[PDB]
């Protein structure tokens, strides 16, 4: 769904 | 504006492609076109009208090696593989044979995203799949097979905001490695994170849609015995 990694 | 932003990163995407080049700004790329389809069948509609899929699949061609990029792209197309109104989209042989053989992939972080991708084809039905009937069947149990091979990911692989996509898939019992993708995809972000999907889980119905596969008469083993796991961290999210 998402990445769990941000920026 | 954020289309914009779909084809720039698109772009970036090309770019580095072109030039054969893994690196963080390409990983971050994908990610980000990962994160701006989520949930977004509109933006979804974006990367297909703008060749997203066929530059994916030269992604996943150019670097064969390369398993954040694999998961990071497979990601997105697991995000594409939620809208039906993307199906025949997916629906491309040579696109369908590379993600089947991802499916079999040792990086789990790579197959799980195969697989779901799979999965939400299959779940389609056996009119949707334009591709060989031998082959869907092949996937039908190699999808499963592959599943019960998979190890504990050592992190969360993926976030998801929602577990609605994968309550469709939850009925597909005439082809349970869909079902078993699905529960085993909300047994590992629950375990992995159960102070963020538990409560959702429930909220969305999970419990119900994880009853009716539990408390089912004719349902496999595998499917079972993982919305058993599910379960007993549910029932222990509530008490």
């Amino acid at each position: 769904g998402y990445i769990n990694v941000f920026a | 504006s954020e289309l914009f932003i779909v084809r720039q990163l698109l772009q970036i995407v090309k770019q580095k492609t072109n030039q054969n080049s893994v690196d963080t700004t390409l990983k971050f790329t994908l990610s980000a076109l990962w994160n701006l389809t989520d949930e977004s069948p509109t933006t979804c509609r974006h990367f297909i009208e703008n060749q997203g899929l066929e530059l994916f699949m030269r992604v996943l061609e150019s670097f064969p090696t390369e398993s954040s990029i694999q998961q990071k792209v497979l990601g997105l197309l697991n995000n594409i593989a939620e809208v039906q109104e993307l199906h025949s989209e997916l629906m491309w042989k040579d696109f369908i044979d590379h993600i089947s053989s991802l499916l079999h992939s040792v990086e789990v972080e790579v197959s799980y995203f195969a697989a779901g991708i799979i999965a939400h084809l299959i779940s389609r039905g056996e009119q949707a799949w334009t591709l060989s009937r031998s082959q869907r069947n092949s996937l039908l149990d190699d999808l499963h097979s592959a599943i019960l091979k998979w190890p504990t990911p050592e992190c969360e692989m993926v976030a998801y905001r929602s577990f609605n996509p994968f309550f469709p898939l939850l009925g597909c019992f005439t082809t349970p490695g869909v079902q078993l993708w699905a529960v085993w995809a909300m047994q590992h972000v629950c375990s992995k994170n159960p102070s963020r999907y538990c409560s959702m889980l429930i909220e969305e119905g999970g419990l119900q849609h994880l009853y009716n596969i539990k408390d089912h008469e004719h349902t496999d083993p595998h499917v079972q015995q993982i919305a058993v796991a599910i379960l007993d961290s549910l029932e222990k999210h509530i008490v």
